[PDB]
Parts: structure tokens; sequence; C-alpha cells
């Protein structure tokens, strides 16, 4: 969702959301200054971080050759989530 | 003959005794070049054999088969070309001596 | 055919056109771009680069692009040695500035010099 | 450095094809002044064209002079053909400014600049 | 039918495949040569633009898109 | 090896050579270099004081006809007493060979134009002459081909950068269009691709 | 192997020359090339109707220079890079940053459409397929700030569309 | 102007249209492509190969993929060496009918212009089915084709043969022995076979003013060793005949692709080294190797030893030459283009000395001038 | 000064000087000839119209990627115009019609428009907002053209008295109006001094009052230094053009007079160098068939 | 098709051509889009256990250049390659 600025306008998901004296808003007259309501985080949250039963486990991302190479992550530490750093979803490990 | 295949290509009534006359002028405009340059003696060795083709030929249908380097006022071509050569070999000098050297690591390619 | 020589320099400055900032302005640099210490190996050696001085690169007013007021900024000539690289600087125009070439100074190693009874290199690891 | 020359011996042939050069830039300028229908008079070309050759006074070696003199040849070429046009010509002229400055204080000021 | 009189040409309707919401319609026909296999009828206002004159490319959906191009054979 | 490397010609390697070292041999006066690849062109490699001498024995001497011209690129090196290279590329109709003539000279010192035995080498010396310097005696007509005619410089050198020194915009001040400095819109961020640990073991020059 | 032509002598038959001279006077094949102009006429074009009946295209095609997303998930690129060092224009302009959690992510992604030569090398390279090009060509504009793109106008423009680009590329994984 | 294809500025110092000099000023169309290249690297500048001559969109790329090859010691996989010859016969067709087309508007010939333009629109499509590209494809890696042809081309290959079979015939019917465009164009545009070897002319200009000579017949480059064709040679000078020539060329051509549809293994796409070619999606998204291939491949390049080398192809215009030059490197140091639209063009004041401007117009009809190539 | 504002690099085509530019009017030709030396400066130039597009795109090709931007207003309005003077550096002021619409006359435009605008100028916080007026605008009878400019510079000297009034005399320049109207012939015997100014350094003059302070508060002039005759210069207009909606307006102006005013600086005070009419009327009296 | 009989009369009238034979209008012979996907296998390689790289360099066995002469009774004159032999006409219609 986008926030408010003080210049009551939409703020960007990353900080370059305009000070109150950039005339860059003033060449922003009369059209959209268009953004992405949906952002990157907020789909995060919702995300059911799974619990498989092995210790090294691997992720494709649904499908070879639709997604991202093999990776494979670590369940060792239980007090953090074994995170791929191509899907961008946890992983964690039951016994 | 008739219809001929090039285009700046006439051919004579003749062929044989001006192909004949034209490699007499070449051994004697080649017996103006001195002896020890190798130049006489590729070119004397190369249109004594073109000519030793051609003494015993009747035919030019036969010459044009045999000698390589055809048909006919391709080889004719061939032949005033190498006579302006000559003539121009006169001159030039070009069996002196190596002329100075390079830099010497100028043909090093990968610099 | 042997013409007179002179002990003169080359003059092709007002032969190539350049403008007159860009020919003195530009004080060049040679220099030996060393080993790239994140990498290993001195491949990228032996190829003395003569490369020009930075100057300003602004925000472009729409993008933030760097938009430069530059011609001479994206040059790099490929030399072999130092004195032809001092010829075509003399030859060219500019003046220049000279960075040496510094070789690695081999030192004596070995694995039965990290071994010894009675001296103090000692790995205690491997 | 025994070069082989190019059109003089020493800088005398030189020195007369460019003052030659400048003779027929000289009688170049009013044809082309009135045919290219310029807005300039005739003694101000005349003058870029004298401060061009006054332009290049420090040029020493007579392949050098010799190839300015070639340079200016196929110009004057050029130009008493229409291959060129109106434009070229007034690129020879500066007027569009550019006011660029010289003064540190002005280069101080207006800045980021040697 | 001035409606289709004067949309373009065509009085061609027959084959009867469907539409999409815009309430656009899709017609496929084989009896045609490649190249009048799918033709489309544009409605009017789908967005308040008065799309019964002035029509748009792209006032179709995407599905439609790729189906319309030649690109596969069912809607 | 058997499939998937390009085969390696023997017969015609040695003709070849056999061809370049009769050349070679029969003229003395202009031989430095002559050299083959492993793909089988003839490299004769020339100081630029017989120029039109070699051209007219490599059109004529029957042995040798290559009447078709290509290219004469004077490709530019730094580093050397004589930058510039005179690359001519000549085809033969009545033989398949393919021999290439390198002729060196550097940045002020003529050659002496050989359009008078190849009419092909007119446009071509007309083009280099504008692209490189290399002056042309005994021509008839130099002008600028694939330049602006106000534009100079002679701009394929490794001395012109990639973008000039001129620009061009039009202004209704004086109705027409003005030359400014030059001035980009984006960096063009240039690709440092000097790769380490010796890309080929056999080019290996001896290190100073 | 040739096969050379224009070679004839004309024949001087009685029967060859009076054709040929009735072709003279007649016009014949004249009247021949007029038969083969209305063989065309009474034929039916081939045309296309502009808006309503759009021309055939290829499943390989590249337009809109889109962007993917994952499944159920966030933005699939990674800023790695490699669409700048294939992009021969330079058009790519990526600079990077880490987002607010860790992961390596984006600022500035930007396609100079002045630019794009729409090879498809941006589309080769990416090794997660993130950056794909587009289905259609529509960009038509009146305006030149309108042609250069930035991350939330692709991440919009491919909001717009995914089974479309997702249909494309299962036809098309298998050969590229 | 229209006849004036492209863009050719011309200074015709003429008596009254009946002439007396005409000077081809070229380099209007002038874009820094050598110098780009040498500021490039060789998979990044392969689109310049593309642009250059803007008809051959095939040929040109087999004759750069064949110098990098026959620079790096290479063979490809002999199935991508059947379909870049295919596509260098479809290619060499839709040259030679622009060829035709051009000719036929620059002489007037108002409608085969849009009967063989229906038929280069179907050509067209076949190029989106096969590379996704309209008119650019670059498809032609060096190191073999990637990205090969799916199942549905060869079908539409067999029946646009069949159909353009009849299409030229049906031009062989319309123009082709027409009386008018024969007296029109016969008896201008004569160069003796000795100047036309002196002038540095190429490919069809030989072919029609007498000499016998063919770059394919004479020099096996690719799989046409194992092909059987042949090719029309000009009578005497006579633009008309080099008319034939073309129509000739373009009826062999598709007997060519007859024989190469005939003669299609079903073997590989590209050739068998991953520091070369870049591997496909599974062993992309799988092994290491790959991927390690893939990033610096794409990064930097495959490295080239250095060479100085010289290949020609018998594209439609002539021969089409690209020069080589590449330091032990990723970047190759220089190369220039033998172009046969400059050689043609070199003629080209010979050519017309003795006629009028319609003669100089439909000397310029008489070779594919396109200058995008003619400049470098 | 907000960043991104300060001055960049060599000037011209990407130079992101310290303006940034409001300028109204300029779909005419003095406005448009300042936007043409404003894209040669480099600045950003919001420019409103409430005309046909075609002055608008004619003046596009002048800045560099997307800088100008455009929008719109009327006569009637005052949100269009706070939308105008939203974020402004700098603000100029050219308006009026030459003539009598059926809705705008000569009166209520310089009464009404440069109150509204240069109020809501103050009210935005600006520096130094430039307005235009003519030479000798006087109370004093014959003209409602200069009585109405005097109405403006009352009006704009009240509202932000520190606001800089800019009076040149006429101004001959590549589309003049009056020296068209000179032009204009096919018998009348008259007399009145007169002397005009060149556009370009009148333009170079306006650029240096609006990027140099200490002008604010005192108006300046802009006077070429020719002083003679009206019969003289139809006698050089004819002899160089070789010859043998309209009201009287126009011809009270060119009869009024032009006067020297001691009390303020003029061009060799501000620093631009005064070009005379020789050449630059060589330049602008073309359209004669066969003489060149 | 789609034509009346009397306009294909007149078209075979005007050249004897059979236009409604092949007639530019391509209905049903291009293949129906969208087949089942067609595998892409791997030619001489990918099989293990011999395939080294070691093998099969071809890139890396680019030689340097072999020279002759520089600047560091003989029956001879060769050609610099075997002058090929004039070709064959035409089987199939030449002009002869
Ligand atoms: N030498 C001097 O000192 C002189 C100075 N001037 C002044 O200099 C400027 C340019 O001179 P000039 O050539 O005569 O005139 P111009 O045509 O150049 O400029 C007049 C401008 O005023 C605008 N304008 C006028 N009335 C309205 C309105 N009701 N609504 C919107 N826009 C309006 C016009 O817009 P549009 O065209 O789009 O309708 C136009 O942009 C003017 O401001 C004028 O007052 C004039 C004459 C002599
Ligand atoms: S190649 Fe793909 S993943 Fe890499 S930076 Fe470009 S868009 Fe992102
Ligand atoms: S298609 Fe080509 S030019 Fe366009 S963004 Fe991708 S790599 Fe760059
Ligand atoms: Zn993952």
């Amino acid at each position: 969702g986008v926030r408010t600025s003080p210049t009551g306008e939409k703020v960007t998901h990353t900080g370059q959301v305009y000070d109150d004296e950039d005339y860059r808003r003033v060449r922003f007259v009369g059209r959209q200054k268009e953004v992405n309501e949906n952002f990157a985080i907020d789909l995060i949250a919702e995300q059911p971080v799974s619990q498989v039963g092995s210790r090294v486990i691997s992720c494709d991302g649904g499908g070879g050759a639709l997604g991202h190479p093999r990776v494979y992550i670590n369940l060792d530490k239980e007090t953090k989530t074994g995170t791929c750093g191509y899907c961008g979803l946890q992983f964690r490990q039951q016994h | 003959k008739k219809t001929t295949g090039l285009v700046g290509l006439a051919v004579c009534e003749t062929p044989h005794e001006r192909l004949k006359i034209l490699y007499t002028k070449i051994l004697d405009v080649l017996g103006h070049i001195p002896k020890n340059a190798a130049y006489r003696k590729y070119t004397e060795q190369i249109t004594n054999e073109k000519l030793s083709i051609v003494k015993a030929e009747p035919d030019v249908k036969k010459l044009e088969e045999q000698l390589q380097g055809g048909q006919i006022e391709e080889v004719i071509l061939q032949a005033e070309n190498e006579l302006s050569l000559a003539r121009k070999m006169i001159q030039w000098k070009p069996w002196e001596p190596l002329v100075e050297e390079p830099p010497a690591s100028q043909w090093k390619w990968p610099i | 055919t042997q013409l007179i020589t002179v002990d003169e320099k080359l003059d092709i400055t007002t032969l190539t056109g350049v403008p007159e900032e860009h020919i003195k302005t530009r004080k060049a640099r040679i220099f030996v771009p060393a080993r790239n210490n994140m990498q290993s190996g001195v491949n990228n050696t032996k190829k003395w680069k003569m490369e020009f001085d930075t100057r300003e690169r602004w925000e472009n007013p729409l993008m933030g692009w760097a938009s430069t007021a530059d011609p001479l900024s994206n040059l790099v000539l490929t030399f072999s040695t130092k004195e032809d690289a001092i010829a075509f600087a003399e030859k060219n125009g500019w003046s220049y500035d000279v960075e040496e070439r510094k070789v690695p100074k081999p030192k004596s190693k070995s694995y039965g010099a990290n071994f010894s009874w009675n001296k103090r290199t000692r790995v205690s690891t491997k | 450095t025994s070069v082989k020359p190019i059109f003089s011996r020493d800088m005398n042939e030189a020195k007369r094809r460019v003052r030659e050069l400048y003779r027929a830039w000289y009688r170049e300028v009013p044809n082309t002044v009135h045919l290219f229908q310029l807005d300039i008079s005739v003694k101000q070309g005349r003058d870029k064209v004298r401060e061009m050759f006054k332009k290049n006074a420090h040029v020493t070696d007579p392949r050098v002079v010799d190839l300015l003199v070639i340079k200016g040849k196929m110009e004057l070429e050029e130009t008493i053909n229409v291959w060129k046009q109106r434009t070229h010509v007034m690129r020879f002229f500066h007027e569009t400014e550019a006011p660029r400055p010289k003064d540190f204080l002005s280069k101080f000021y207006v800045g980021h600049d040697p | 039918y001035l409606r289709v009189l004067f949309r373009a040409n065509d009085v061609r309707v027959g084959t009867l495949v469907g539409e999409d919401k815009y309430g656009n319609k899709y017609y496929e026909d084989n009896k045609q040569f490649f190249g009048r296999h799918r033709w489309v009828i544009y409605t009017t206002e789908m967005n308040g633009k008065n799309t019964f004159w002035d029509v748009d490319g792209s006032m179709v959906p995407p599905e439609w898109h790729r189906w319309l191009h030649c690109m596969t054979d069912d809607p | 090896t058997r499939p998937t490397v390009r085969p390696r010609n023997d017969v015609a390697h040695k003709q070849l050579s056999a061809f370049g070292e009769y050349v070679a041999e029969i003229l003395p006066k202009y031989v430095q270099q002559v050299q083959v690849s492993c793909f089988s062109e003839l490299e004769i490699c020339i100081h630029p004081d017989g120029v039109i001498p070699v051209l007219t024995f490599l059109r004529d001497h029957s042995n040798a006809q290559f009447k078709s011209l290509a290219d004469l690129t004077a490709v530019d090196i730094p580093t050397r007493q004589n930058r510039f290279e005179i690359v001519y590329n000549l085809l033969s109709l009545r033989f398949n060979s393919r021999i290439r003539v390198k002729t060196y000279t550097d940045e002020l010192t003529p050659v002496e134009s050989s359009v008078s035995v190849y009419k092909a080498a007119n446009w071509y010396e007309r083009e280099i002459w504008d692209m490189f310097g290399v002056f042309f005696a005994n021509h008839p007509d130099l002008r600028r081909i694939l330049t602006d005619y106000g534009f100079e410089g002679h701009p394929f050198r490794k001395d012109f950068p990639l973008s000039g020194y001129v620009e061009l915009r039009y202004d209704d001040e004086v109705k027409r269009v003005v030359a400014e400095p030059v001035e980009l819109a984006q960096e063009f961020r240039k690709f440092d691709l000097n790769s380490p640990w010796e890309a080929f073991p056999a080019y290996r020059q001896p290190p100073e | 192997t040739y096969k050379y032509v224009n070679l004839r002598e004309p024949s001087m038959d009685m029967k060859s020359v009076t054709d040929r001279a009735a072709q003279t006077l007649l016009w014949t094949e004249l009247i021949r090339g007029l038969g083969m102009t209305l063989s065309y006429l009474f034929r039916e074009p081939a045309t296309i109707n502009y808006p309503f009946e759009k021309g055939p295209l290829s499943p390989r095609f590249r337009g809109e220079h889109a962007l993917r997303r994952y499944p159920s998930g966030e933005e699939r690129c990674i800023a790695c890079k490699l669409c700048e060092a294939v992009c021969p224009a330079q058009a790519i302009t990526i600079e990077a940053e880490p987002r607010a959690d860790g992961s390596r992510r984006t600022t500035r992604y930007d396609i100079d459409m002045t630019k794009c030569i729409y090879c498809g090398f941006c589309q080769e390279a990416c090794p997660v397929d993130a950056i794909v090009e587009g289905p259609n060509f529509e960009f038509s504009t009146e305006t030149h700030e309108e042609l250069l793109y930035n991350k939330e106008k692709l991440l919009n423009n491919g909001d717009k569309w995914e089974a479309e680009i997702a249909a494309n590329i299962q036809a098309d994984y298998l050969y590229r | 102007h229209p006849a004036a294809h492209g863009v050719l500025r011309l200074v015709m110092e003429l008596s009254g249209e009946m002439v007396r000099k005409c000077d081809p000023h070229i380099g209007l169309l002038h874009r820094g492509t050598e110098k780009l290249i040498e500021y490039k690297t060789y998979l990044q500048a392969l689109p310049y190969f593309d642009r250059l001559d803007y008809v051959s969109m095939m040929c040109n790329e087999q004759a750069y993929s064949l110098a990098v090859e026959k620079l790096l010691n290479i063979q490809p996989p002999p199935r991508a060496q059947w379909i870049r010859v295919l596509f260098g016969e479809i290619t060499r067709l839709l040259n030679h009918i622009m060829a035709v087309t051009t000719h036929a508007l620059d002489i007037g010939a108002m409608t085969p212009f849009f009967w063989m333009f229906e038929e280069r629109e179907k050509m067209f499509e076949f190029y989106e089915r096969v590379s996704g590209a309209r008119m650019h494809a670059a498809y032609v890696r060096p190191g073999g084709v990637h990205q090969d042809l799916p199942l549905g081309l060869m079908d539409d290959i067999y029946e646009f043969s069949k159909n353009f079979s009849l299409r030229i015939d049906e031009l062989e019917e319309m123009l082709t022995n027409n009386r008018i465009w024969r007296n029109r164009t016969v008896d201008i545009g004569v160069v003796t076979a000795e100047d036309a070897l002196n002038y540095g002319f190429s490919g069809v200009m030989l072919r029609g003013s007498g000499i016998q000579w063919d770059l394919r017949k004479t020099q096996p480059y690719d799989v046409y060793d194992q092909v059987e064709f042949d090719v029309p040679i000009g009578s005497r000078g006579d633009c008309y005949d080099r008319y034939l020539c073309r129509v000739e060329e373009m009826r062999q051509s598709i007997r060519i692709i007859s024989q190469c549809l005939n003669k299609m293994p079903p073997g590989e796409i590209k050739v068998d080294d991953a520091k070369v070619s870049p591997p496909k999606r599974a062993e992309m998204k799988t092994s290491m190797e790959s991927l390690i291939h893939h990033f610096k491949l794409y990064t930097e390049g495959y490295q080239v030893p250095p060479g100085a080398t010289y290949t020609a192809i018998e594209a439609p215009k002539g021969e089409f030459g690209v020069y080589l030059v590449s330091d032990g490197s990723s970047r190759p140091y220089r190369c220039k283009i033998k172009a046969p639209g400059f050689a043609h063009l070199a003629g080209l004041d010979k050519m017309s000395k003795g006629h009028m401007l319609a003669d100089v117009v439909a000397i310029i009809g008489t070779q594919d001038i396109v200058f995008g190539e003619v400049d470098r | 000064l907000h960043h991104a504002v300060i001055p960049h690099g060599k000037g011209g085509r990407s130079s992101v000087s310290g303006i940034v530019a409001t300028v109204f009017g300029a779909t005419g030709f003095l406005g448009r000839y300042l936007v043409n030396h404003l894209g040669r400066m480099g600045s950003q130039v919001i420019v409103p119209y409430r005309c046909e597009p075609y002055d608008t795109m004619h003046l596009r090709p002048m800045g560099d990627l997307g800088q100008i931007i455009f929008m719109d207003w009327n006569g009637r309005d005052k949100d269009s115009i706070r939308r105008a003077v939203e974020h402004s550096n700098v603000v100029i002021n050219l308006v009026g019609r030459e003539w009598e619409t059926k809705n705008f006359d000569f009166e209520d435009v310089f009464v009404k428009i440069p109150q509204a605008i240069a109020q809501v100028s103050k009210e935005a916080g600006v520096e130094k907002f430039i307005h235009i007026s003519h030479l000798n605008a006087d109370i004093k009878s014959s003209s409602k053209y200069l009585r109405n400019k005097a109405v403006g510079e009352k009006e704009v000297r009240e509202t932000f008295p520190e606001a800089t009034i800019i009076k040149p005399a006429d101004i001959f320049g590549r589309e003049d109006r009056f020296l068209n109207y000179f032009a204009n012939i096919r018998s009348l015997g008259k007399k009145t001094v007169k002397q005009p100014v060149y556009i370009v350094d009148v333009t170079k003059g306006i650029i240096n009052a609006i990027k140099d302070p200490d002008a604010r508060g005192k108006t300046f002039a802009f006077v070429g230094p020719n002083r003679y005759l009206l019969f003289d210069l139809v006698q050089y207009v004819f002899a160089v053009a070789h010859r043998p909606w309209t009201t009287r307006d126009k011809v009270e102006r060119i009869h009024t007079t032009d006067r020297t005013l001691p009390h303020l600086p003029g061009l060799e005070d501000l620093g631009v160098q005064a070009t005379p009419l020789e050449l630059k009327a060589i330049e602008v009296l073309r359209r004669h068939r066969t003489y060149r | 098709a789609s034509a009346t009989r009397l306009i294909q009369g007149l078209r075979n009238w005007a050249s004897g051509r059979d236009l409604q034979a092949k007639l530019q209008l391509r209905y049903q012979e291009i293949s129906k889009r969208t087949q089942p996907p067609p595998k892409l296998p791997v030619g001489p390689s990918h099989r293990l256990s011999n395939n080294y790289y070691c093998a099969r360099d071809g890139r890396r066995e680019a030689m340097p250049p072999s020279i002759v002469m520089s600047s560091q009774s003989e029956k001879k004159a060769v050609s610099p390659a075997p002058p090929i032999k004039r070709w064959e006409l035409s089987q199939d219609e030449p002009y002869l």
C-alpha cells in the first residue's frame, strides 16, 4: 500500500519520495506519477514457511527452466529460518 | 570462329602465329635482361615450355584444350600484359639487395 | 630523395583539429595497470596504458545519469614500452605524468622453511 | 630522419604555396558571399580568413605546411563548388554564443573548470 | 446494421465463438484464408471514451490478444 | 578432433609456402616477411618503396594473375615507428588463391597511389585519405568521402574518441543548424574485460 | 555447371518472320500482358482490415519489455547486471540496492526504449527469466519522456498481463 | 529522390539531358560502425553485421560467423551447416527479388512491386516464425546456429517453394520478353570484361559481362560441395541479360532449397563446446559448469587467438568481404567490410559516360545498391 | 537553494543552471526567442498556453531531453496560474494582444492579468519577477496601448514593489511586426523621431537581468543607439527592399516619439554589446524577387 | 475457392496458369499451431567417461604463423593453387 508524504501524494517502495521544494514535483503537473501499489515485501508476510523433514534441502521454484537454478539451503540453526537467495521464501525443519 | 564469350575479346584470324610472335618478343625483351636474376630463369622456363606446347598445335580448339589458362585471347592478353611488365622490368632494377631494416619488432603482432 | 633531417619533434597537434582546451589542459597519465588484487595473476600487466585525467559528471536532470562534457574521458591507448609512450606524447602534443613498473620482488619460500626445530615459524594447524 | 618531401624542399616553396593559397582565398570571398546569400560583410569574412591564417603561426615542418596547403586547397575546391552550404560557412563563423569565459574569477564562479 | 455498415465493412457474422467483459466480440472462422480466421468487434463506451468511433488497438484483454494474433488455436 | 575441430589443409599450405618463397626469392629488393597462418592464406609484408612494382608484378608474370583487389586498409596500430598499415588483399580468377599484401608506413610519408594499375582503388584511396591521413602522391582527386564537409580529424584514429568533438542542433535565432562542443546524455560505461590467467600460452612473446 | 543465356540467331523461316511481324504490328504479347493484368484483376485481395482483423505473429516475438514476478511471490530480478553486460546499445541502466531485509535487489532499473534494438540478449542472459521481451507493440507516443521506462513502469507493465508471458515461455522454453 | 534507392547524392554536371559528368557522393548515411566494433566485443557487435547490409539478414551473419570459425579453428555441426545454407539461399531469394523490384520501381513497372512484396511478406512471416524477428534476425551465433527451428517450418518451405515457382513463372509471363521494357533496357551499361576485372567488380557484374566465376563452386566454405545447381553467365553486357541472370539464379535457388530439404539430418543444434556457445536451460538451471560458462561467456565473451583474417562469401550483391583483426583478447582489434555495393558503385561514371539521365537511373537500378553496406 | 538546483558543467544541453524559469506568453515572438536562449542556457522552462498546440510543438526542439514542460490557463481563473507558479525560481510576464478581440479589450488585460499573476508570484515567494513594458508608457493621451501599460507598471510597482520592470524601444528582429508593416506597402508625408533596438541584445540583457542581482527594484531600459528620423528609416528600408486585424493605434505608436530617460541605466551599464540595424535589416528585408 | 465458375473460366481464359489450383490463399495447409512439445537432444557429446576437453580443444591449437624470407638450373615456378579446369555446360536447357 501507498503511504502519505507531507506532499499529499503516493510515496515509493524505495525511499525516493520528494522533498517539499523539489521542482520535479512541478514537472509532475497534471499527470499520473505512476506507482505499482503491490509491493514486494507485502507478500513475504503472507508466506507459509514449510516444514521439510530433511537437513539440507533444495529449491527450484516450480519446475526447471521456469524459475531459478538449483539452490541448496541449510536447516541447522533453529533461531534463524533458511532463506533462499533467489526465491525470497524461507524454509524450516521438524523432527 | 563466331560468338566468343567475353565482351572485350575479339579474336584475330590466325591466333597461333600471333601468339608465337608475342612469345618471340617475350624471349627478346627477356634477352635484354641480365642472367643472374631469377626473373629471367623462371620467365624463360615458363615461356619456352608454353611455346613448346604451341609448336605442336595445328588446331585452335586443340590448343584451347591442352594449354591451361584458356581459351585463346585470354592467353593473348596474359602475353600482352606480361610483355608490358617486362618492358617495365628493364626499369626499376628490382633485383637489388634488400632495402633497409624494419624496426625488427614491428611485425611481432600481440603488442 | 635523401632530404635533410632536423632535431625536432612532430607537430600533428594542429593537423588533428582537436580544440585547444582539450589540447593543453588534458594532463595525461601513463601507468601500468597493476594486478587486480581481488583476482590473481598478472596477465593484465605488460601493457602501458596512456589515459587522461577525469572531469565532472553531473546529474542528468531527468534520470540521474552522469552526463559529461568530455570527449577525452574514455580513451585508453595501449603501448608496449615507455620510450614509445614518450615519443607518442611528444608527437601528438600534450603533457603527461609517469608511473614506474613495480615488479614483485621474489622471496625465498619453502614448506621445509615453514617447519623448523629452532626457528619461530610454526603453523600449528596443518 | 631523412624523410621524403611532399611539395617543398625547404620553407621557400612552403611560404610561396601558402601565400598563393591566401591569394586564392582573398579572390575567393566575394563570389561566395554574393552567391550563398549571407548576412555578413565581405571585410568580416576576409578578416576571419586572415585570422585563420594567423592561428597557425607555430607551424614549422615543410610536410606540415604543405599539408595545411593541401587542406586549404581541398576546402577551396569544396567552396568553389556548392558541395558545402551556408551551414558550413556560418560554422566557420562563431556567432551563436558560446560566450564561454577565460578569467579565473569567471572560471571560479562558473566553476568546476581549470 | 448501420452499426456494422459504418463500423468498417463486414457482414460476416455466422461463426460466433464468443465475447468477453468490456463486451467485446470474437469470431473465429475456418472458411476464409489465414489472416481472417479471427476477427474482433469493438463495443461502445467500454471505459467511457465513446469507442464506437475512434477505436483503439489494445482495448482487448491480453488473453484474446494472444488468441487473436495467431499464436494459439483455441479460445 | 574428428568432429568439432576445423580440419587443416596440407597440400594447399605447401603450395602457398612454395609460392611465397618463390616471390620472396624473385624480388630481393622489396621483401621483409612472408608468412602463412593455420588457415592457409598467404601474407607478404613490404617496405613502402616498391608498391606499384609489386602490384604490377602481382597483376602479371602469368603464374600469378590476381586480378581482383580488396580493401587497401592502413590499419591503425600505435607504439610503432610506422603506425599505418596498407593492407591489399588480392584474389585470382584462374587460380582460386588469396594473398594479403601488407606494406607499412608512418603518419606523413606518402606512398605512390596505385590507382594507375588498379582502377578500383580510386575511391578506396580517397576514403582512406579521409579517414586516416595516409597521403597519396600521384593521385588525381583527394576529396573527402564518408565524412562531413566541415568536419575534420581523420576520425578512425585511436586519438579521436568515440563521440566526436562536434555536435549539431538547430536554433531559430539564426534559423539554421549550429555546432557545439559535445554533450552526451549517458556515460558510455566502459566495460573492463581483460581476463587474467594466460588466455593463450602459445603466443608468449619474450618477457622484458 | 553454367547456363548462359541470350544466344540466338533469329530464325529466318517465313512462318517465324510472319509471326514476329504480326507481333510487331498488333502488339500481341502486349495484349498477353493485359491478359495477365486481368487475371490478377479477377482475384480476391489478401489484405487484412487493420483494427478488426489483426495480422499473425510468432510465439518468439519481442515487444513490450515487461517483467515477471514469482508465482505468488515478489520481484524475479536480482540485479545481477548480465542484461547490462549483454545490452549492446547499453540501454540497460541498473544501480542496485539491497532492500530493507538484506536480499539483493535494485533501485534504478532503466530500459532506454529509444536505444533498445530488440535482440533478446537480455532474454538469453537473464538467469531467472526476469526480463522478458513482451508480446505487443503499442508505444506510439506523443512525447519523448514517456518512452524511457523505470522500475515501477515496467512492473505495472508486467502486472497488466502475466499468463500471456507464461504462455509464450511455456511454448518456447524447450528451444531457447 | 524516389528513384535514388535509399540515399545517394549525385552531383551530375551535365550537358542538357545528355550529360558530361556525374559524381556519386555517398557517406551521407555514415554511422561509425568500424569504430563501434573497435569499442565492443564480438557477440555484442554481431547486430552491426545484421544492420550493415539490410537485405541479406542471414548471408552476412553467415559471413561473420564463418569468419570467426575460420579464425578460431572450429567446425560447426552439419545440421547447422544445412540450415545456414537453407537460409542463405532463402535470403538470396529475398535479395534477388528486391533487386528485381527496385529495378522495376526505377524503370516504372508499378504492379510487380506489389506482387513480389506480397511474396516477401510470406518470407518475413517465415523469419518471424524462425527467429522471432521481423527483418533483422541475429540467429547465427559464431559457433553454430542458436535457438533452432520448431516443428512447423519445413512444410511451409515446401509449399512456399511450389507457390514461388508458380509466381516467378508469372513474373516471366508479365515482364521478361515484354516489348518495351526490353527496348528500354538492352543497349546500356556495357562494361568490357578486362575492365570488369580491373574496376574491382564482382558477383552479378562479372556474371553478366563475360567471365565465368562463382565463389560457391570454386571454393567450398560450407556444405555447397554436396549440392548441385547451375549459375547463369552473361552473353555480352546488356542489362536485360543481367536481369535474366537474376531470374535464373532465383529459380536455381529454389532447386537448391529443394535439395536441402531432401538432405536435412536431425543431429544437433549447436557445437560440442560450452566455451563457445552458451548452454541451454536445463543445464543452465542444474549443472555448475554450465552456469560458470554462461556467466563468463556473457560478461567477457570467449577469448579469441590473435590473427588478421579475411573471408568472403557469395552474397547476391557479390563478393561480400569481412576482414577481422583480433588481438588475443575478447574484443576484436579492427574490422572492415569489402562491399560489392561500393565496388559496383565505383564504376558508375564509366557505366554512364555516353547516355542520358534515364540510363543513369537505370544503372542505379541495374545494381542493387543499398549504401548501408557501402558505408563503412 | 536546494540540491540539484546548483549549476553544473559546461554550458548548454544538460547544464542544470541556478534558474527554474516560468514564462508567461511566449507563443508569440519575444518570449519564443527568450525560451530559445533559455534552452541554449539549459534550464527548465514551465510555459502555459491556451492556444492550439502548434507553437508549443514548434518550441519543443529547443530544450534538452524532457526539460521544457507545457500547461494551460486562461484570463478567468486563479487555480491554473497558481499551478504554474507552484515551484518557480524565476518568473517573467510577457502578455498583450495588439488588437481588440470580442472579449479581451485593450482594457483589463494589462489591468487584470499582471495583478493576479504578480500577486500569486509574491505569494509564492519567488525572486526577481520580471515584467515587460513599452518605452514611454505615459498617462498622456493618444495611446491606449501605452496608458494601459503604464497602469500595468503602476500595479506591478504596487504589489511586490521590487519587481524588475523592463522597457525597451521598438524591437526589430526576424519576425518583427512594425517593420513588417513598414514593408507592407501596395502616398503620405509625415515625420517623428524614433530609434529601435535589436532582439538578441534585448534578450541577452534579459538573461543578464534574470541571473545578475543588484538589478531588482529599479527598472531597466534597452534602446539601440540609432537616434534618427522616420523619413530616413523609410528611405533605408525601401532602399534595402528595393521598392519605389490592424488599427490606427499602430500609426499612433509609430508617430509618437522615442525620447530618453537619464534616470535609469541601460545597455553598457548592464554589460551587453549593442548592435546597430544594418546587417540584421539585410536579414529581415527579404521577399524581393530577383535582387539578392 | 468460394467463387463462381464463370470468373474461374475468365481466369483460365486470361492466361494458361490454372489459378484455381494454387491461388495465394493459404487455408489449412499451415500446420495447426500448439502441437505437443518436441524434445531437443544433444549430439556428439554429453555421454560420460571419455569426453575430455583435453582432446577436442581446437581453440587452444591456434598455431603461431610460420615464416619464410624476411629481412632477418631450377625446374620450378609452381602456381599458388592448381589451375581449375573450365566448367561444364548446363544439362537442362542452356543457350545453347
Ligand atoms: N519594444 C517593446 O517594448 C514592445 C514590447 N511588446 C511586448 O512584448 C511582448 C511580445 O511582443 P509582441 O510581438 O507584440 O507580441 P507576441 O505575439 O509576441 O506576444 C503576446 C503574447 O500574449 C499572449 N496573450 C495576449 N492576450 C492573451 C489572453 N487574453 N490570454 C492568453 N494569452 C494572451 C499571446 O498568446 P497567444 O498568441 O497564444 O494568443 C502571446 O503569447 C508582449 O508581451 C508585448 O506586450 C510589444 C511590442 C513592443
Ligand atoms: S539479467 Fe535478469 S536477473 Fe540479471 S540484472 Fe538483468 S533483469 Fe535482473
Ligand atoms: S533487446 Fe537488446 S537492446 Fe533491448 S534491452 Fe535487451 S539486450 Fe538491450
Ligand atoms: Zn530458491
